[PDB]
This record gives structure tokens, C-alpha cells and sequence, in this order.
């Protein structure tokens, strides 16, 4: 986790695109970009503001779903049932 | 055929010898519940020098028992034992277990050709 | 095998005091397996040519170079053994005097798509690839030199 | 359908013959990718013609026919429950990635089955047994249906031998022949010994096909033990089994004091054939 | 229990007259004789029952001499009684998770039953009881010389339910060893004593047990087996101070004077013991 | 606790007679036999067990002498214990941070432990505690002949449960080698020793277990079990003087002119032992 | 070819006590019962005029391929050691022959008396053949 250190200033994108893996993207009312990570930890940012997810517990990624906008939230569907399962 | 009577390894004859006098003891006492190779084989393939002097006097008894017949094979059997023990300078004490494998075959190879019609 | 290369120390800072230097393979992320699918009992046969460059001597002749060449193929001498990609895959290397033999896909006419034709060190090491097509068993790359393929 | 086109093709005969819409010309993609902690990496990778591969399969078919052991078992063996059955215990996991890549690999391109297939259902064989705390009825099989369809698929492709789809009585080749003389040892020690906790398929399977010459002995002599108290007891004619190992130790000379991996594999498919011939004879 | 504090090994020499020590129940009932060399086998199993069977015998199950196995039995039936004496429910499969208890179990178990604490058991079962490795120890007997096992054929002069001549209406099968002479090792541990309980009075009466283990074995397939010698080392220390082949090679057996044909008496065998070393004393009077 | 500093490779011949050396789990319970050419085979990791019992009964849990494994104890709870005696926080599957007190904590398990300290050990479970490689390794031992196991068919008089089984008597088996000489081949490294600890009076102990290994492991399925030779390779500096595969080809065993037959005694072998280099010495006195 | 054998083995101590609720596992352990390898290696010394790589550091190299395994004991490992070192010496600065044509010359076959399976280094008998003239042969072992 690098969020921590930059909070939400923009470095932190320059930070996780160099050290991120693949990097997905949103395009569902709001503009949302992902960065993800080994050790099964993603990055996901929307202008200055940002939140950092864990896909192994539960609590992240309900929190994520909170994090997002609602017409996010629905697109997502499929893909927060997809990590949820991890147990 | 498949036995050789040319082989001349001790084991070999053994088995034979084996084979015939197990072959002499069914044609002289018919109907009997255990044959020699269901009695003695343990101890004919643990220590041959041991029991063969004594299987040989129970095949001689077999084979009065049936000379006396006018039906005599008995001299068959005989002249069998005289060639196999012919190629014997010795019993062997102890046998290993590679011979006593080739003794089992040529038990079956001698018992399979005195059933011969 | 492991996750990164050794960085650069400054020697002169190495005995301002007893630093030992050292990489961990064993430590934690340092250990990355890594996967390798590869080819096995390979055998062809290379037909290249020469060229002078811009730094080329006043006495440099592509003839001797040529000559030298094939004298140490013919003698099996080599600057470092030759190595099917990776240096654990050495190369045995003879110089054709003859005819090519036949192939296995004489009758063939494959299309491996596109594939790394070479890198281009002048323009920032940048890759340039052309579209492979296995004829015959033969493949004729476009040269690597020309201005065309390069961007 | 699906069983009558993988008969067909089994066969030898075209896939349109049963079903007429394929046009064998379209090239097939297969892909196969193994994973690791975070990045997955590509294991095998075919892109022959739909026709070409059909044949293909149909052709590893063809060799790893058997005869089913039991009238439950597919007639077309799982690509999965084949390698499930080299498996440490039999479940999926333990299953070496190597040996699945070269199948679903030499499966659909023809070549050899690697070279480490066979040496392994061997160990299999050496180390499985008899688990009859499976629950299930029948005392687990050590060579089942699907290591010999194996066994039998190897020595048919990697070794260009000759193998049957069921037993052959007239092979008298001494692999096979020893083979067949372990199966009737077996069926003479179960018939004088009934619900017998582990019969000899346990623990001299390995040692008589890998050194024949060191154990069997012991194994006719405990045989011969056997049909002793069988023909004491009811069940006097015993002779059948005698007759069997008189007619099958006529065609050997010598017990081999080693035999290799090849000869080893042809013990193994011996053995399951005439074991699979023996189960309701009398 | 005052556990004894020395360790011991014993020899135990026994011969059997046109008799069958021990029966093989896997071929016909020939004794057991070894597959390569044919010398006579005798089976430590079988010597710890007829032990067992003395001391049934002499004591008729008094206090703490009880017998574990006995005859025709149910096990988990004596684990259940251990489990009441010791108010303890005995319904899960596994030892009680208290290890005072699950010691408790298994001390009241050796303490009740002889057998148990002299030569141990395995009572894990649906009524789990644990283990004892056992103090007492004896390997496998085997003759001296190769023996010959006999069948003797002999008939019987009546029939069961009915015969098919209704001639041998009946044929039996008697084997018969005409001769051996059996040696039997033996090893008694004081660390295993110490934790079952194994006493004094225990070897005393185990060292009657292999004297007279025979003198009530009769019967009609036994024909005449008898103890001959008996030789004991014991140890000066809990430990002991020489290696157990070194004891056992002092006694020694040949056939002195009388290789005139098989041996047929104990007297064709002779046997002599050396000096044992300094911190091992040798008692050979039983 | 200075540690060894010399390199040594020894060798062991030890005996089995009608006993079972090592089960193998794959093949019911015979003994382990290499099927490709019968000799028989006794992991290394059952002599490792044998000399772990041997420390653990002549040390009777002494510190720092104590078996880390021990019969029923949870592995966890003595990592916990050494995090608790380190005074650290322990993560579930990692070491501690700080690398020095990783380095503490490991020392503590070797210096309290003999068994981790000796053979090393792997504590990367769900309260790591790193590793351990163990200066002394030895491997599989192996029969200078090959061994025929038989298998010994016996019954019992008792039934476990309520069952009618019991016409005829409940059946078992055992499973023997009528003899068998077997050679075990082992190492100790110096430069190991320095960083685990292993010192001189280790060394001692591990001799004497070594050479009384099997002296207070008899069971009812061992029989006869001895160590007759035990020779020792010293060489004189931490790294060796000579390759260890040419020191273990001066000890020859074979079988005595005098003898024919299936081997069933060690006196039928002969056993010879060559010079040794000028760097090594040789203690053939064990 | 070799056939990796699978050793079952057990211990006493469960590592946790949620599987301690019987308390034993049931491990695995492959061995190859015998096995003789071949090691193919090339120095190049044009390379090594770009790197330092002196005469002495021949002689360590050529001791540690000797000694390899002498410090390499484990309890998985089991024995293993050189047997032969074969080095042939180019007299050029390159080489003097085609390296494929020499490692030829080392050949290893099976022992006359040996049947079976091969357990011990007696089973093979290994032989060099004689070298082209511009190279040396060494065995430093």
C-alpha cells in the first residue's frame, strides 16, 4: 500500500504505474482507473481522490462498492461478487 | 517341445526329479489327498541334501507297488530317475532363491510332459 | 532465479567502513520462479553476408573478414561459444561447404505471424518486427539495415 | 452423440460422416495457461486444422483402448481421470503439472507421450494397494482400467509394440507371459484365502515385474500352498489353476534376473488382462 | 510399583520329542521352518501365550495378576471397565484430552492385567486405552540344526455326518518334528519396567514361567517339549554395560561326541557359557 | 558453547536378525527393499529417530539436551515457547523483521534442543521460527546383500468388538528379514557446526548413541537388532583431505571364505578396513 | 535413463494442534536409487581477458568442480561426488577443434560384468579417446 504515503496527491498514480501490474479502467458515469498489485492488493483512483483495496477480506471490497458512485456500483455487480467469494 | 533334457543344471534336474517322483506317487496310490509336491516342496526347496534320500525311498516303494501289475509304465519312471540323478555329482545343501526358481521350473516343465496322452 | 539485479556501489565508500555487499537469492521476494516452455534437437543453417561501416579501417576488406570467418568455422575456433539464445544452451557449429540439406517442412508453407527481426540500438533500442512466413522450411527476413522497416 | 462421434473417430472415420455441418478445413486454437502466485504463464499452445486434430484424437483413443475392468467405467477414459490415476492419492491436486502439459499436448499433436509417463504409473502401481477403507464395495483394483489403458497407450506409441485390447492366449512373450503367471498366482491366493486383507498385488507386484527372477519362488510356493488346502476343502478341482500355471510356465526357459521399464509395462498389461479374464470363469 | 532396577537378557534352550512347537496356519499346519536353511522357527508369540497361560495357571486371576487377551474375550470390553474405574466417559474415539487422565487409563490398565505390564499392548480401538511398549522382549526361537518336519497319515474309525461309502472313510494328517533343539533370546528393559511398573516379584515370577512354561502345555499335537537351560544376564546398572550380542555368543551349542546321524536326545548337544564381562554377573541354576 | 573443528564421515554395520529393521508403509509393512534389485534399504530418517530416543533416555530432558521431536508434542507450542523466551511478537508466517532477532530466536532453539541442533530442522509453519540445516547428515543405509523378507502368519485368541467371527481365530501377519547386514554412511560438517553450535561433548553422545543405538529398542517387531562396526574418519582441518567416497570405499565387506550358503550370522562376513590417506585418521574402535 | 523412486516416511509431532484433532503425518520422499551425470562446460579465455579471470581462479575453479558436493550434504541429497574431471586444453588463444568433436572423445559405457540396473560408479567404465593435435587432455580425476 502507497496510498498511505501520498494520500491523495498524484504522485501516488506515478508511484503505482511504476510499480503496478496490469492496470484496468472504468468507464461507468464516473471515470475510474485501476491500479493493481501483487499480493492481491489493488489501487483505484478518480481525480485527486483515491482508495486502496484488499481482494482477499470481505470488509474491502464492500467498502469499495461504498467508496464508488451509485451507476458504479451496478456495473460492478458481477465484478465485486467475483472477488467477494475469496475466502 | 518346451523341456529340455539337455539342460543338466542341478536346480533343473532337481525340479525333474521332483516332477517324476510326484508323477510315480499318483499313478501307484490313486485317490490320495496330498501329493509329494503338496507335502514336501517347502522342505525340498529348503534343503534338498535332507529330504530327496527319503523322497527317493517313498518313489522305490511306489514303484514296487506298481511293477507288480501287468500294467507296468513303474520301469518308465525308474529309468527316468536314473538319467536325472546320472548328471548329479552331489545334493545341494542349500539352494538360492534364483535356483529355487529355476527348480520350480523344471518341476513344471517335467510335470507338463508326463501328462502327455 | 532471481528478482533483480545487483545495484551499483560506489567503491570508494566500501571500505569507509567494512560493508559487506551480497544478494540474498533465498530472501523472501528475491526468489522468483520463473516458467520457461522451449524448443528442443533444433538444427539450421544461417545464410549471411557482410558490410562495411562507418568506422571501417582504410585497409578493412570485407574479403578478409570473410576469409578470417570462415577459417575459424572450418577450425571450430570461436570468441565465446556459441549459445541457442541462452548461454545454458550452448550451439555445435559447422560451416556448410556444400549444398543445404533438405528440411523438414519441404512441402510447407507456414505463417509463424510476426516476429522480432531485430533492435534497432541507433533509435533507443527500439524493437522492429516483420511478418515471418515459413516457406519451404526457409525463412527470408527483410535486412534489418534497410530504411524502409525502419521506423 | 457425442459417444458416437468419438467412436467414429476412434475408428478411424471422418467426423462429417456422423454429423455433416464441420468443415474440417477451419483451423482449431487450443491454449493452456498454468498459474503461479500473481502472473499465469502459457504451458502449450496448438493450432492445427479441426480435421487434423480430430484424427489425432481419435487416434490416441485407438491406443488407449482396454477392456473396461467394470461395466461403470467410461468407455472413453477422462484426459483428467487418467492423470488423476498417477496422482500421489489419487486427487486432483498432487497431479505434476509436466506430465498433464505433455498430455493434452502429445494427446492433440501425435508425438511421443513423454518419457516420464511410464515410470510413473509404475510407482503408482509399486505404491498403491488395496483400500478397501474407501468405502467402496469392490477392494480397489492396484493396475485398474485406466493405468493400463496408459501402460498400453505408451508401449503402443513410444515403443512401437504390439499390445491386445483383451488377453491373448497365444502371445507366449515372457513379460507377458509372467504377467498372466501373477494374475492366476493372485487368483489361486484369494479363492484358498476368502476376504483376505492384502493378497500378493499389494507388495510383490513390484519386485515380480521389476526382478522376476528373486521373488517368484516364494510366490509358487505360496501358491502351491494355496491350491493344497483348495483341494483339501471344497472346490477339490485347484487343478485348473495347476493346469494354468503348467501352460503358461511351459513357454518360459528362465525367470529374467531383471527386466526393463518397457518389459515392465508389458508384465503390468499382462497381468490386467488375464486377471480381467479370471473374475466369474467358475 | 517398585520397578526392577537392572537390566536383563536370558537365554532359553527347548527341545520337542515327535512333536509340533508351533503350527503354520498360513501352510497346512507344518511348523515353521526357515524358507532357506529349513532350520525350525518358533514364533515369540507363541511363547508369551504359553507364559501367559503359566501364570493364568498358577496365580487364577488373584489381584493385580490378571490376564489382558485371556481366551475368547471382548477388548473393548476390559477398556470399558478401565474407563469406569477411572469415571471417565469412553464414548470419543481418542485418548481423554487430560494427559493425567489418559495416564491414569493406561497406569490402571498395566496395573490390573500381567500380561500388559510385562509385555505391553495396543489398545487403541473404539474405547481407546493408548499403548505399552512392554518391558519383557523375546525374538524369534530357532533350532540349532535343521529340522525335517513329518506328516503322519492316521485314519479314524467313524464319520462325522455321512460318507460317500455309505474304505478310508476318514483320513487324517498329524505333523511331527522328530527332534530340534530351539534357542530363544530374550531382553528385559528397566526404563520400560519403570513405566509400566514391572517389579521384582513380576521377574520372580516370569523366571518360574520359563522354567515350567511347558509342564502344563501338554497335548496331543505337542507331543513332549521340555525346558533345558536357562541362562540369565543381568546387568549391574539401569542401563547395562555390554552390548546384547556379546552375551548371548558366550552360550554356545555342538553336537560334542554323538555326530553319529541326527540328533534325536539332548544329550547329542553340549553346551557350555564362557566368563561374562565385568559388570554383567551370569546366574545359570534355573 | 565452542563447536567441532575437524570434518568426519563414519561408517556403520549394523545387524537384524528375524526382526523388521523398517516398515514400509507403501507395502503393508514389509521391510524396504529396493525392487529392482532386492537389497534392502533403511531410511536415514529412522536412525536419526533411533539416536533421538537414545539422547532423549540417557539425558532424561536435561537442559540443553532436550528432542524437539518428541512423541506427542505440537510443534507451534515450542516456537511459541522460544518467541516467549525471546520476549518477541510473533507473526503468523513470518520471521521477525529485526534480523538480529530472527538470528535469537534460531540460536535459542539450537542451543536448548539437541536434535535441532545435530540434524537441523524446518520451523516455517504458522509461528515461524527459520531453519536449521544440521551439521551431522547420513543417508540411507543399505544391505551388502540382498534380503528375502517373509512374511510370519499369526493369530489371536481375543476379538476387539462384538463380532461372531470367532470359527476359526482372528489373523494377523509380521513381516521379517532372516538376516541382513546392513551399511550406513553419514557425515559432520565443521563449517555447519560453527554456525549451530555443535560442540565436542555432542560429538561424544552422539558416538555412544551411535555405537548403544539399538540397545534399548527392542520391540515385538525388531527382533535382534546390533551395531557391529562403527569406523570414524577424522580429518584434520574444517574442509576435508580426501573425497568421502574414497575414505568409504576402504571399509570392504564380504562374506568369509569359510562360510556357503545364505548369510545368517555376522560371522559369515569379513570385514576389512584399507589405509587411509596421510590427512585422515581412521578410529576403528567403536 | 533413471527411475525416481517415492519413499514414504512418517513423523511423530503434528506441527498444529487444529490437525492434532491420529496425531502423526504421513510425508514423501523421492530418491533416485543411482544415477551418472554428465556436465558439459566451456571457458572462454577472450572473455575472460575482459574480466580478470587469472590462472589461479583456473585452479580454484578446477578445485571446486572437484570438490563440490563435499559441503553440499542434506538430508534430500543423500551421497553424491565426482567421479571424472576431463579437461582439454586449447593451445590457441581460440580454440583448436570443435568442442562437440571433443566431448565425443569421452566415452562411458556400461562394465562388462554388469547387468540390470546400475547402482555404483564400478557398473560404467569410461574412456578418452585421443585428442586432435592441436589440444591437451587432462583428468584431474
Amino acid at each position: 500500500m502507497i496510498a498511505q504515503q501520498h494520500k491523495d496527491t498524484v504522485a501516488a498514480c506515478e508511484a503505482a504505474e511504476a510499480i503496478a501490474i496490469a492496470k484496468d479502467q472504468v468507464w461507468d458515469g464516473e471515470g475510474y482507473t485501476k491500479y493493481t498489485f501483487d499480493d492481491n492488493s489493488v489501487l483505484i483512483q478518480s481525480g485527486t481522490t483515491q482508495y486502496a483495496m484488499d481482494a482477499d477480506d470481505a470488509d474491502s471490497i464492500k467498502g469499495y462498492a461504498d467508496w464508488l458512485d451509485d451507476e458504479a456500483r451496478s456495473a460492478e455487480a458481477s465484478e465485486i461478487e467475483r472477488l467477494l467469494e475469496s475466502v | 517341445v518346451s523341456l529340455d533334457p539337455a539342460r543338466t543344471d542341478r536346480p533343473y534336474l532337481l525340479g525333474r526329479l521332483f516332477a517324476v517322483l510326484e508323477k510315480a506317487q499318483e499313478d501307484a496310490v490313486p485317490g490320495a489327498n496330498a501329493t509329494i509336491k503338496d507335502r514336501y516342496l517347502a522342505s525340498a526347496s529348503a534343503n534338498p541334501g535332507q529330504v530327496f534320500h527319503m523322497l527317493l525311498k517313498n518313489a522305490s516303494n511306489h514303484t514296487a507297488k506298481l511293477r507288480k501289475d501287468p500294467e507296468r509304465k513303474a520301469i518308465h519312471y525308474e529309468i527316468m530317475m536314473q538319467e536325472i540323478i546320472d548328471n548329479i555329482s552331489d545334493f545341494p545343501v542349500t539352494m538360492s532363491s534364483d535356483e529355487q526358481g529355476l527348480f520350480m521350473i523344471g518341476y513344471y516343465h517335467q510335470r507338463k510332459a508326463l501328462f502327455t496322452k | 532465479e532471481v528478482s533483480s539485479k545487483i545495484p551499483k556501489p560506489n567503491p570508494a565508500t566500501a571500505m569507509r567502513d567494512r560493508k559487506p555487499l551480497y544478494f540474498l537469492v533465498d530472501d523472501g521476494s528475491n526468489r522468483q520462479q520463473r516458467a520457461a516452455t522451449l524448443l528442443r534437437n533444433v538444427d539450421y543453417v544461417i545464410e549471411a553476408h557482410f558490410e562495411l561501416t562507418d568506422k571501417a579501417g582504410a585497409e578493412d576488406n570485407a574479403g578478409k573478414h570473410l576469409d578470417i570467418f570462415r577459417r575459424r568455422a572450418r577450425a571450430g575456433q570461436s570468441f565465446q561459444q556459441p549459445c541457442l539464445g541462452c548461454r545454458e544452451f550452448p550451439a555445435s557449429f559447422e560451416l556448410l561447404e556444400g549444398d543445404v540439406p533438405l528440411s523438414c517442412y519441404a512441402g510447407e508453407k507456414r505463417d509463424l505471424g510476426y516476429m522480432l527481426l531485430d533492435i534497432d540500438f541507433e533509435r533507443d533500442m527500439t524493437p522492429l518486427f516483420f511478418k515471418a512466413v515459413m516457406e519451404d522450411g526457409v525463412i527470408t527476413p527483410p535486412s534489418r539495415t534497410s530504411p524502409e522497416v525502419r521506423a | 452423440r457425442m459417444h458416437d462421434l468419438l467412436v467414429a473417430i476412434r475408428s478411424g472415420k471422418r467426423a462429417t460422416d456422423i454429423m455433416p455441418d464441420m468443415d474440417e478445413s477451419v483451423r482449431f486454437h487450443v491454449l493452456g495457461l498454468s498459474p503461479n502466485a500473481a502472473r499465469l504463464s502459457v504451458r502449450f499452445w496448438e493450432v492445427d486444422t479441426v480435421g487434423h486434430m480430430l484424427d489425432k484424437v481419435g487416434r490416441h483413443y485407438r491406443e488407449l483402448e482396454i477392456i473396461p475392468q467394470f461395466n461403470n467405467e467410461q468407455e472413453f477414459p477422462s484426459l483428467s481421470t487418467l492423470l488423476r490415476q498417477t496422482a500421489v492419492l489419487n486427487k486432483t491436486e498432487n497431479i505434476s503439472p509436466v506430465l498433464a502439459g505433455g498430455l493434452f499436448r502429445a494427446m492433440l499433436t501425435g508425438g511421443p507421450y513423454p518419457q516420464s509417463l511410464l515410470p510413473a504409473v509404475l510407482g503408482r502401481i509399486r505404491a498403491e494397494h488395496a483400500r478397501p477403507e474407501d468405502k467402496s464395495r469392490y477392494r480397489l483394483e492396484v493396475v485398474t482400467y485406466y493405468r493400463a489403458a496408459l501402460i498400453k497407450a505408451y508401449l503402443i506409441r513410444n515403443r512401437k509394440l504390439e499390445v491386445p485390447v483383451s488377453l491373448d492366449p497365444a502371445r507366449t512373450d515372457r513379460p507377458y507371459l509372467l504377467g498372466r503367471l501373477f494374475a492366476v498366482l493372485e487368483k489361486a491366493q484369494e479363492d484358498a484365502v476368502p476376504g483376505a486383507n492384502a493378497t500378493i498385488k499389494d507388495r510383490y507386484l513390484a519386485s515380480a515385474s521389476a526382478n522376476p527372477g528373486q521373488v517368484f519362488h516364494m510366490l509358487l510356493k505360496n501358491a502351491s500352498n494355496h491350491t493344497a488346502k483348495l483341494r483339501k476343502d471344497p472346490e477339490r478341482k485347484a487343478i485348473h489353476y495347476e493346469i494354468m500355471m503348467q501352460e503358461i510356465i511351459d513357454n518360459i526357459s528362465d525367470f529374467p534376473v531383471t527386466m526393463s521399464s518397457d518389459e515392465q509395462g508389458l508384465f503390468m498389461i499382462g497381468y490386467y488382462h488375464q486377471r480381467k479374464a479370471l473374475f466369474t470363469k467358475k | 510399583m517398585t520397578a526392577i532396577a537392572n537390566r536383563y537378557e536370558f537365554v532359553l534352550l527347548f527341545d520337542v520329542e515327535n512333536g509340533n512347537p508351533n503350527g503354520d496356519p498360513d501352510a497346512g499346519n507344518m511348523p515353521r521352518i526357515d524358507p532357506e536353511t529349513g532350520h525350525g522357527l518358533v514364533t515369540d508369540v507363541c511363547l508369551k501365550r504359553k507364559i501367559r497361560n503359566h501364570v493364568a495357571l498358577t496365580k487364577e486371576g488373584a489381584e493385580r495378576f490378571n490376564i489382558y487377551i485371556q481366551e475368547k474375550a471382548i477388548l473393548n470390553e476390559t477398556h470399558e471397565r478401565a474407563y469406569t474405574a477411572c469415571d471417565l466417559k469412553p464414548e470419543p474415539k481418542k485418548l481423554p484430552k487430560k494427559v493425567e487422565d489418559a495416564k491414569r487409563v493406561t497406569d490402571w490398565m498395566c496395573t490390573n492385567f500381567y500380561d500388559i505390564r510385562t509385555f505391553g499392548a495396543v489398545m487403541t480401538t473404539e474405547v481407546n486405552c493408548g499403548q505399552v511398549r512392554g518391558p519383557v522382549q523375546m525374538a524369534f526361537a530357532r533350532s540349532v540344526e535343521p529340522v525335517v518336519p513329518q506328516e503322519v497319515s492316521i485314519t479314524r474309525m467313524a464319520v462325522t455326518t455321512k460318507a460317500e461309502a455309505e474304505d478310508n472313510r476318514t483320513m487324517g494328517r498329524k505333523h511331527i518334528v522328530p527332534y530340534g533343539l530351539y534357542v530363544a533370546h530374550g531382553f528385559i528393559s528397566a526404563p520400560l519396567a519403570e513405566k509400566t511398573g514391572f517389579s521384582d516379584e513380576d521377574l520372580t515370577l516370569f523366571w518360574d514361567a520359563l522354567v515350567n512354561m511347558f509342564e502344563h502345555d501338554r497335548s496331543a499335537a505337542r507331543g513332549l517339549m521340555s525346558s533345558r537351560k536357562l541362562i540369565v544376564f543381568k546387568h549391574q546398572n539401569r542401563l547395562g554395560n555390554a552390548p546384547a550380542h556379546k552375551l548371548f555368543d558366550l552360550v554356545k551349542v555342538s553336537r560334542a561326541e554323538g555326530s553319529s546321524g541326527p540328533a534325536r536326545s539332548f544329550a547329542d548337544y553340549a553346551v557350555t557359557v564362557g566368563q561374562a564381562p565385568e559388570g554383567v554377573e551370569v546366574k545359570e541354576m534355573l
